[PDB]
DNA sequence: TGCATCCGTGAGTAAAG
DNA sequence: TATAATGGGAGCTGTCACGGATGCA
């Protein structure tokens, strides 16, 4: 991008490579219920590794993992999102033998189903927000001391 | 005053190998092969080519063409990989709590190995601008409190300070840092960078970046 | 520009919250036929129609420029919703 | 595919404000269709909604009150144009609507950059954010002036060009 | 001499300081007088006007 | 209620038999005389449903 | 027949099928206009009384579907056919009478 | 005015026929005029003779053909939708082997569509383009292998569809493999099978490096040829049980069958010079005396060989160059089609002759016709390359007529075509032009023939050059392939000759393309023309030589967008290819003989020739071409003129007085103003709209039918129900609006009436019916209206009905009704405009004339330019046109400027001089001094270096004119441009993309079936698709409401569309919406597929997005 | 434990068509 | 409702790169 002339920020190639990130992969099960070899998300095996650590169990000895920005798509876990992506039957059979639910976290999902997207006006951050004048205000206020 | 000087100059129009092929000559030419012709266009436009220069410039446009036509579709399809593997990357939170963050370096080793040499001014502001400190920063008797979301004359600080020997990495909030889970807190993304101050909460910050990446992709030559 | 766009902006939080709060109050007026107005007559934006200068018919527009006066609370949990609903229906009717 | 949608060629209209563009008469009244026949009938224009609708239908029925209406309709509201490959967020941007004759939309000269659009024949769409949400929406956060700088590397994007720069280096 | 660059940067340090109103407020003014004077600089292209140096 | 999650899974054959409203025993579309769905074909109202509304 | 995937043009991008308008559902004017029929009737018929209103919605059909003979709707009310018949002619031109006063009904006949 | 011309190189011979690639293919095709007894053994007689004889015992032979006369001439065909064709006939004979009974007869076989005048097709009243194909030629090549640096491959290629490819390559192993329908075997067995011994190979091949030993197998020279045939049937059919006679049948039609197997005859003849070998049918081997016997495999396995050992001679095969890439013409292509509809119809008749009465079979009782038929009727409707004829102007039709492209039926799939196959070749000199093709997808696989190309009989494209003896140019032409001109050293046209003698000491010249100064002892050959390297198009922009090819490209190209113009011009610069084109394209009407002209009418010439004789010409008047632009002929003589052969009597569309008109000379001014002409827009004046400059004629067609129904016919009426005389004013008794009417959006054109569909009116119609006392009729309306944003004039109306003479509908219409609707099109802020340079903009402002920078002596510009348009473009021969056409406009004289040997700048300042004293002596007698004005731009000019100070003010004005420039005047002000102004005279084309076609709008409208969401295009009445990517915009931009309306209340909820546009039409704000539709469209397509999908709440309960319409 | 080899899959947007 | 009849034709081809499963030595 700098040949060419381009200006462009670090943040949003590290937003992908975060995602390029996201996985790892097993070498000892410890006291778990995981096998040597499987694949999952850092966040998972983090917090599976805090609860067993809670428990005192042995933790899951894990190693990190890099793929590239197609197969982090496809083994994210939101199904709608894989499945709308490419390999449509590959991650639909996968989904529907392990009975997956998608949870909707994402934008992929929700657009799919015409929901209001997790984002911008739809962040629960924001939408709850309210807006009242002092008239009326005052006058639920009052409404409030009575009882 | 001349047209062609006015106009680039300015940044209205043209660059300066157009107005040499406009005025000086046409130049060195490339064969099918990429090999180039030993014998150059020594005409210029305003002179007028013969029509074995002309003809042998074709090859080189129709590669170019023929370039830009199949490059399209290669970036809209890495655009879309991109979109699919940040979309749910939203700013979710204010600050996640981490005490992790990445060093921006200032200096590289240069490629004589000889020793380190300042980074390219816009090398360190596509790397720093608008991000916040992940620790206190002292140099030239100011301090850059830990929090500090890094305006454009901050960088520009702290390029001089680099250049005055008194630091050689900034420590920042980071996304590769970050632990907000399904996205990315306010502190560790830094500015909106559309509005020159920290990012509201809410903010598609996947997607930003996807377009932000796959955008220029079609001028990589 | 919007007029007053840059205070509006820093009202808020997060610049999703002044639009939502911006809505939520144009529905609020327009639900109610402008009577809960904080703006007093001189304050009301006005349409150059070909009579002459008539109210705004954009509740947008008097939601911002009733936000730029101060007179309008907003925030999370400031009151049940259906209390509010019938406090407004109450107030100002339909 | 969409409703309350239309697409025209662009034109450059160089006495617009950032925040505006030039909308053809045409397509206002048909995108706006609904507005339209209900202004209609607030005003003496036609009884209900029905005769609106038949008034409207032929071209040689459409009276000048009407336009003045349309203009009463889209007053303080936005609409989105989009140049197709909409390559980042900018694609899509919201103008305040001038009506104006004729059947090409009018765009800000510093917007087109943004768009990669340029006057040698391209066409945007145009599109009707319906609820006071969506116009908000538009008029808050996708308002093309408010949307000054990159959000890929901060710096302007909406800033003088060719001839614009011409005429200040001169 | 205003060129692209300082003009970039005018617009940059406007938005900062001013804000985005001022700063499309300042967009626009700078439009208006840039394609005023150009109209009228006498600004053209003749074939007269790709000179070829004598160095060549 | 609001939908908060999407499960997608294997369907057993009585789960499919659940969803089935009649068993398509021909492979006939319409009439080719009265342009009408043939019975037990791909199109029938006795398995599927009205052609018209409440009629 | 014909396939509705047939090929349109010779790229893969259009199928025959996706220039086919439906005209079974109802456009979204056509409801409107259904639904403005129906508002505009219930105005009309509340401009007479309970019983010669109940009368024609139920010689009409708008109460449970389908209409009554006048035997029914006289037995309903608890009256002779024959009045029963008088009565709904005399809100049929009371509604005459209002709708040639106003005539808030008549764009509804196309 | 006076036409002076440039240029020093005379032109030995003109341009060729430049539509003879259809035309001739055609005619070799079809051998129509040819007696049958002498026809030759190609095209379609080639078909028959392959297909013919047909055996198993009967056997039906085949005599000859003939082709009969068209049932409708070409105008009848385009009015009553027909297909332009001749009858085919073909003249079978059945004969029994034992019986020896012959029955002969003359079956009719169906229509062939024939080949207009001009080169394109009628089909079904649609002119159509069969566009030539590029492919690689048949042959044996030998390539080098990718991963092997010192192995090489050969293959052998037949044509298209008439045997399989084969490989032959060394494997790690040493064995020499052969690949065929995908199959890896030793070659030794194939070559045991052609009776081959191990002493003839050893012989043959043992010179090579031991490579030979590869070849060696014992176990085959064990076997003899039957044992060895069998053994390569088991390998090459796995199951199949090998008997003999099915082995022998399968090996001779994969390597020996003329009827299977097909190297072109320019494979047979490539073959035969690569390899050095003689040939004597198409087939690799061929079945002799019971055996097989050899013609192409050992040498090209010696040719392989000698290649990887590297004895000299032996070179690796160049697959793009033209020499190896031919050209399929529209008769090879029809008759491959024609060879496959044959290949049916003999199935269908061996299948007639194992059944049936065999006492009583005759030809017509064995032939079904319809196989044929089909096929021929698929190849001109629905092939890849029967393309709907572009005729907006003539040119279009010309180069439409010359492209070639390199997809379609046996040629590339796109993605599939890298950068060698869209390189432009050297060998593509002189052959096909390197600047005309699209921009976007298809670059470099659309093309054009070069202008004075022809393509041989063998389909390679061939160019001319003149022979050189001893520095003697001779006027002996010589059209060479790619392979030809590889032998010699060609000079170029333009080296200096005095006479016939090349008079240069050091000549510029080519060898292999390379370009090499030489001696002229040395030149072998010479260029005929610059003109030879380039495309018609490309060779109709005067100054090409100084525009950069990559808007060279785009003025090539617009120049087909060109609308005919009312008042069209020639251009005041031309290349002297104007005329040409207008007379090769069909477009104009010239004089058969000398003559004198009898009669002159809008409508037709009659003319009396030196026989005495008297034709009379009609002339074509406001016809609809397939663009919609009109094609009317205009008569340019007068009663009594004296007329020689090749005379005008008609210009066409586009033509002025013979000479190609694609558009309008307009006086242009090169300056910015106020943003109206920034980022490629364009100014113009109210003036050109005054005097109808850029005003277009356009025609369109509107159709209705009245069918039958199971409910009962239609019927075109004037009693159309609910409707007012208001409605009905312009229409006739039959219910057709009358002729003349001007028609506007919303206008009925055809009344019709259409019984309703069954329905119980709803309580609601039942009470308003009542209350209002009016039945409902049994009819409705639907009457074919005028669509939103058109109308105009109706000027035709057809109307045929079922019962009439000589009229037959298909099945079920009672009554089609057509009504042509013209429209005069003025130019409008959005139409397009672009000049032969690639300048192309978008009109922006029209402003009033006194707006118009004006010349001090009160004449205002045309249209003004943007002067950012050029620098970045290096299209600077428009700025050469300009200032040719300031002297132009004051001497009042056009000129040819031919490419590359045209004007230069000094003659182009003699003329300007000349001018300026036209433009300022006038001023300077008719008693006025400089002016005030012109003293303070010449004290500009002079700061700027572009005038000598202390000279003249008249001097000083007449060095600026001298560099094209003038005082320019601000029309608002009075007060000067500051600096002297680039103005001249250009042309300009308005193009076909009108903004009067493009505009559309829509609030709601259809729907689609299975989707519910909104059609698509303006003639749909459809919604913008709002893709992936502006739904990203959305995204990143956080409005999700709007986003949310997009996916929801806009496109497919049903009920939130229905309430949203309730809520606006009552004036409430509009509904929260609900699911999409097509989403639940998904979930019944995934339980289609036995998934079961639920949506759940956070309670992992199921929700039901049916509302229980679908649970039992 | 490592390589060759084969099969499946994807390859830009809007417009018109 | 009755001579006897007993194993098929069409392939069709200028990418391309990757990723992941199979196949050999
Ligand atoms: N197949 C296609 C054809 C067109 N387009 C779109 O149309 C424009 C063509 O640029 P352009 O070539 O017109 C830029 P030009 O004006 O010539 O030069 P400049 O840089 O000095 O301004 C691009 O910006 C694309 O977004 C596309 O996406 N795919
Ligand atoms: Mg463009
Ligand atoms: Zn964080």
């Amino acid at each position: 991008y700098r040949a060419q002339g381009v200006k462009l920020h670090d943040k949003h190639i590290e937003i992908v490579v975060r995602q390029m990130m996201k996985y790892v992969e097993v070498t000892d099960p410890g006291d778990s219920r995981l096998l040597e070899g499987q694949v999952l998300e850092k966040w998972d095996v983090e917090a599976l590794n805090e609860r067993l650590i809670a428990e005192g169990k042995t933790p899951v000895a894990w190693k990190p993992l890099l793929m590239g920005v197609t197969k982090s798509a496809l083994s994210t876990k939101s199904w709608l999102s894989a499945a709308s992506f490419q390999n449509t039957t590959h991650v639909l059979t996968e989904a529907a033998i392990a009975g997956k639910k998608d949870e909707l976290i994402g934008l992929k999902e929700n657009v799919i189903l015409g929901r209001l997207i997790p984002a911008g006006t739809g962040s629960d951050f924001v939408r709850f927000t309210q807006v009242v004048d002092q008239k009326t205000l005052k006058a639920i206020e009052e409404a409030r001391k009575e009882a | 005053f001349n047209p062609l000087y006015v106009m680039a100059q300015s940044g209205a129009r043209g660059n300066p190998q157009q107005i040499r092929q406009l005025c000086g000559l046409r130049g060195l030419m490339q064969k099918p092969s990429g090999e180039t012709f030993e014998v150059p266009v020594r005409s210029s436009f305003r002179e007028g080519l013969t029509v074995l220069e002309y003809f042998i410039s074709s090859h080189g446009a129709r590669k170019g063409g023929a370039d830009t036509a199949l490059r399209t579709a290669d970036s809209g399809y890495l655009t879309r990989k991109l979109v699919d593997v940040t979309h749910e990357i939203v700013v979710r939170e204010a600050d996640c709590g981490t005490t992790n963050y990445i060093s921006v370096p200032l200096f590289q080793p240069d490629e004589v190995t000889r020793s380190l040499r300042l980074r390219k001014r816009a090398d360190i502001e596509a790397g720093l601008y608008g991000r916040v400190l992940a620790r206190e920063v002292e140099v030239l008797g100011v301090r850059l409190e830990e929090g500090r979301y890094l305006s454009m004359d901050d960088v520009h600080l702290l390029i001089k300070a680099a250049e005055a020997g008194e630091i050689q990495e900034v420590p920042v909030r980071s996304p590769l840092t970050c632990q907000t889970r399904y996205g990315v807190c306010q502190k560790c993304y830094g500015y909106d960078l559309s509005m020159a101050r920290p990012v509201s909460i809410g903010e598609a910050v996947g997607i930003v970046a996807a377009q932000s990446i796959g955008e220029p992709g079609t001028q990589l030559t | 520009a919007e007029p007053g766009i840059d205070k509006l902006f820093g009202m808020v939080d997060s610049k999703y919250r002044l639009t939502v709060v911006v809505a939520k109050r144009a529905q609020q007026l327009l639900r109610h036929g402008f009577k809960n107005t904080v703006l007093e007559p001189e304050e009301r934006p006005k349409m150059q129609t070909l009579e002459g200068l008539f109210d705004d018919p954009n509740a947008v527009t008097w939601a911002m420029k009733e936000l730029l006066t101060g007179r309008l609370v907003f925030g999370e949990n400031l009151v049940p919703e259906d209390r509010l609903q019938k406090e407004m229906e109450r107030l100002y009717p339909v | 595919r969409v409703d309350y949608s239309g697409r025209s060629v662009i034109v450059v209209g160089p006495q617009l404000k950032l925040h505006q563009c030039g909308l053809p008469k045409r397509m206002a009244l048909e995108l706006f269709k609904p507005f339209l026949l209900k202004k209609m009938e607030e005003k003496g224009i036609a009884p209900n909604v029905k005769a609106a609708r038949r008034m409207l239908e032929r071209q040689r029925d459409i009276k000048d009150e009407v336009w003045d209406a349309l203009e009463e309709v889209i007053h303080g509201k936005v609409v989105l144009l989009n140049r197709a490959p909409t390559l980042h967020r900018l694609g899509i941007q919201a103008f305040q609507p001038v009506l104006v004759e004729g059947q090409s939309i009018q765009l800000h000269p510093l917007v087109c950059e943004a768009f990669n659009a340029d006057f040698d024949g391209d066409q945007m769409a145009v599109h009707v954010p319906l609820s006071s949400f969506a116009q908000a929406e538009a008029r808050i956060q996708m308002l093309s002036a408010h949307n000054l700088l990159s959000p890929a590397s901060g710096e302007p994007l909406a800033k003088p060009s060719r001839d614009i720069i011409l005429g200040l280096y001169y | 001499p205003q060129e692209k660059n300082s003009l970039k940067d005018l617009v940059y340090q406007a938005f900062l300081r001013l804000g985005m109103e001022k700063t499309a407020r300042l967009l626009d003014a700078l439009k208006y007088y840039g394609f005023t004077f150009s109209t009228t600089s006498g600004i053209t292209i003749g074939i007269d006007d790709a000179v070829i140096p004598e160095e060549k | 209620k609001e939908v908060r999650k999407v499960r997608i899974a294997l369907a057993s054959p009585e789960k499919i038999r659940s969803w089935s409203y009649g068993e398509v025993e021909k492979p006939e579309t319409i009439n080719y005389r009265t342009l009408k769905p043939e019975r037990d074909g791909l199109f029938d109202e006795r398995i599927f449903g009205p052609i018209k509304d409440y009629e | 027949p014909v396939s509705l995937e047939t090929p349109i043009g010779d790229e893969k991008d259009s199928f025959y099928g996706d220039f086919i308008p439906d005209e079974h559902l109802p456009s979204p004017v056509d409801a409107a206009t259904q639904s403005l029929l129906s508002e505009e009737l219930e105005k009309a018929l509340s401009k007479l009384s309970e019983r010669e209103a109940m009368v024609l919605k139920l010689r009409k059909g708008l109460i449970d579907g389908r209409e009554h003979t006048l035997e029914e709707v006289g037995a309903f009310f608890g009256v002779t056919r024959e009045r029963i018949r008088q009565i709904e002619n005399k809100a049929l031109r009371k509604l005459k009478y209002h709708e040639s006063r106003t005539r808030k009904l008549r764009d509804f006949l196309d | 005015m006076e036409i002076k011309r440039f240029g020093r190189i005379r032109e030995v011979i003109p341009l060729p026929p430049l539509t003879e690639i259809q035309v001739e293919s055609y005619r070799r095709a079809l051998q129509a005029d040819v007696p049958p007894e002498k026809r030759e053994n190609v095209g379609i007689q080639a078909a028959f003779r392959e297909t013919f004889p047909i055996e198993e015992g009967l056997v039906l032979d085949f005599l000859e053909y003939r082709l009969g006369e068209p049932p409708f001439p070409q105008d009848e065909c385009r009015e009553k939708d027909l297909t332009y064709q001749a009858p085919l006939y073909a003249r079978l004979q059945l004969i029994h082997k034992d019986t020896g009974l012959i029955k002969e007869d003359e079956v009719f076989l169906g229509h062939i569509p024939l080949m207009t005048e001009d080169g394109s097709f009628i089909i079904n009243g649609a002119d159509r383009v069969i566009v030539s194909q590029i492919h690689r030629s048949p042959g044996v090549y030998f390539t080098p292998d990718p991963a092997r640096p010192g192995r090489y491959i050969a293959s052998i290629i037949p044509l298209p569809k008439r045997g399989p490819w084969i490989d032959l390559e060394v494997e790690p192993n040493g064995v020499v493999s052969m690949k065929v329908n995908k199959r890896k075997f030793p070659l030794v067995l194939l070559l045991r099978v052609l009776g081959y011994d191990q002493e003839t190979l050893a012989r043959e091949l043992g010179a090579y490096g031991e490579l030979v030993q590869g070849l060696m197998d014992e176990s085959v020279f064990a076997m003899r040829p039957e044992e060895a045939l069998i053994r390569l049937f088991t390998l090459l059919r796995p199951g199949d049980p090998p008997k003999r006679d099915k082995a022998v049948a399968y090996v001779y039609g994969l390597i020996a069958d003329p009827r299977r197997y097909d190297l072109g005859e320019a494979g047979r003849y490539k073959a035969e010079e690569k390899l050095g070998i003689r040939l004597s049918g198409r087939t690799l081997a061929r079945f002799e005396d019971g055996e097989f016997k050899d013609e192409v495999f050992l040498p090209t396995l010696r040719y392989l060989f000698a290649l990887t050992a590297g004895v000299p001679g032996h070179e690796v095969d160049d697959i793009d160059h033209l020499g190896n890439r031919r050209i399929r013409t529209v008769g090879e292509l029809m008759t491959d089609q024609f060879r496959v509809g044959l290949a049916r119809l003999a199935r269908g008749v061996r299948e007639r002759m194992l059944m049936g009465s065999e006492d009583s079979l005759t030809p017509a009782k064995l032939v079904n016709s319809r196989p044929l038929e089909a096929a021929i009727r698929e190849f001109f409707s629905r092939s890849q390359l029967s393309q709907f004829k572009d005729e907006t102007n003539p040119l279009s039709s010309l180069r439409h007529k010359r492209r070639i492209s390199a997809l379609g039926p046996g040629g590339l799939t796109r993605e599939r075509a890298g950068f060698d196959v869209r390189d432009v070749h050297r060998t593509h000199y002189g052959r096909i032009c390197p600047v005309e093709t699209p921009e976007g997808a298809n670059i470099g696989l659309i093309t054009s023939l070069a202008a004075y190309a022809r393509v041989d009989e063998l389909g390679f494209i061939r160019t001319p050059y003149r022979r050189v003896v001893g520095g003697v140019v001779t006027d002996e032409v010589v059209y060479m392939t790619a392979t030809e001109e590889d032998r010699y050293t060609i000079a170029q046209a333009n080296t200096p000759l005095e006479g016939n003698r090349i008079a240069a000491e050091r000549v510029v010249a080519r060898r292999k393309g390379e370009p090499v100064i030489v001696s002229p002892e040395e030149v072998e050959f010479m260029d005929v023309s610059p003109k030879q390297v380039f495309s018609v198009n490309t060779n109709l922009i005067p100054f090409l030589e100084h525009d950069d090819a990559n808007r060279a490209l785009m003025g090539s190209n617009m120049q087909t967008q060109a609308v005919p113009l009312i008042r069209a011009q020639a251009p005041v610069v031309m290349t002297g290819l104007e005329e040409r084109v207008v007379r090769d394209s069909l477009a104009a009407l010239y004089a058969e003989e000398d003559g004198e002209v009898a009669k002159v009418d809008g409508n037709r010439i009659v003319v009396r020739y030196e026989d005495g004789r008297l034709v009379e010409y009609p002339l074509r008047r406001f016809y609809r071409s397939n663009q919609g632009t009109a094609l009317d002929q205009r008569p340019r003589v007068v009663v009594g003129q004296r007329v020689r052969k090749g005379d005008l009597l008609a210009d066409g569309p586009a033509s002025e007085n013979g000479f190609l008109a694609l558009g309008q000379n307009v006086l242009v001014a090169i300056m910015p103003f106020d943003g109206y002409n920034f980022e490629d827009a364009i100014v113009i004046s109210e003036e050109l709209l005054k005097r109808d400059f850029y005003t277009s004629i356009h025609i369109e067609r509107y159709e209705i039918e009245a069918r039958d129904t199971k409910l009962g016919p239609e019927r075109i009426t004037r009693d159309i129900p609910h409707l007012s005389e208001a409605a009905l004013r312009d229409l006739d008794e039959e219910g057709v609006v009358r002729i003349g009417a001007e028609v506007k959006p919303g206008d009925i054109l055809v009344g019709r009436t259409s019984f309703k569909g069954e329905s119980e009116p709803t309580p609601e119609e039942r009470l308003l019916r009542s209350i209002f006392g009016e039945k409902a009729r049994d009819v409705k309306d639907t009457s074919l209206r005028v669509p939103p944003g058109e109308g105009g004039i109706v000027v035709r109306t057809v109307r045929l009905r079922r019962g009439d003479p000589g009229v037959e509908l298909k099945p079920g219409v009672r009554e089609v009704v057509r009504v042509y609707v013209a429209q005069k099109r003025k130019l409008q802020v959005g139409d397009k405009l672009a000049n032969r340079h690639g300048n192309k903009g978008v009109v922006a402002k029209i402003l009033p004339v006194e707006d118009m920078p004006h010349l001090p002596d009160g004449t205002p510009v045309d249209v003004i330019l943007n002067p950012l348009g050029v620098p970045s473009r290096m299209n600077l021969g428009q700025i050469l046109e300009t200032h040719l056409g300031l002297a132009g406009y004051f001497l009042g004289q056009r000129y040819i400027s031919p490419i590359f040997d045209g004007a230069k700048e000094p003659e182009i300042k003699e003329l300007l001089a000349q001018a300026f004293e036209v433009y300022f002596g006038k001023r300077k007698g008719e008693g006025f001094g400089v002016d005030k004005r012109e003293v303070e731009v010449l004290r500009r000019a002079e700061k700027l270096g572009l005038v000598t100070p202390g000279k003249t003010p008249e001097e000083q004005l007449k060095e600026l004119f001298l560099q094209g420039k003038v005082v320019l005047y601000d029309g608002r002000t009075g007060e000067p441009i500051e600096g002297p102004i680039v103005v001249g005279q250009m042309f300009i084309m308005k193009l076909y993309h009108m903004v009067e076609d493009k505009m559309h709008a829509r609030s709601t409208g259809p729907y689609s079936l299975i989707t519910q969401q909104p059609l698509g295009g303006k003639a749909q009445f459809g919604g913008q698709r709002f893709g992936e990517m502006e739904v990203w915009a959305l995204e990143a931009y956080g409005a999700a409401h709007t986003l949310q309306e997009m996916l929801t209340l806009k496109s497919d909820d049903i009920e939130g569309r229905n309430a949203a546009y309730e809520a606006i039409i009552k004036g409430e704000d509009v509904p929260e919406p609900s699911v999409p539709e097509s989403f639940r469209v998904l979930v019944k397509e995934l339980q289609a597929l036995a998934l079961d999908v639920q949506t759940l709440d956070e309670k992992d309960n199921p929700v039901d997005i049916f509302e229980g319409l679908a649970s039992k």
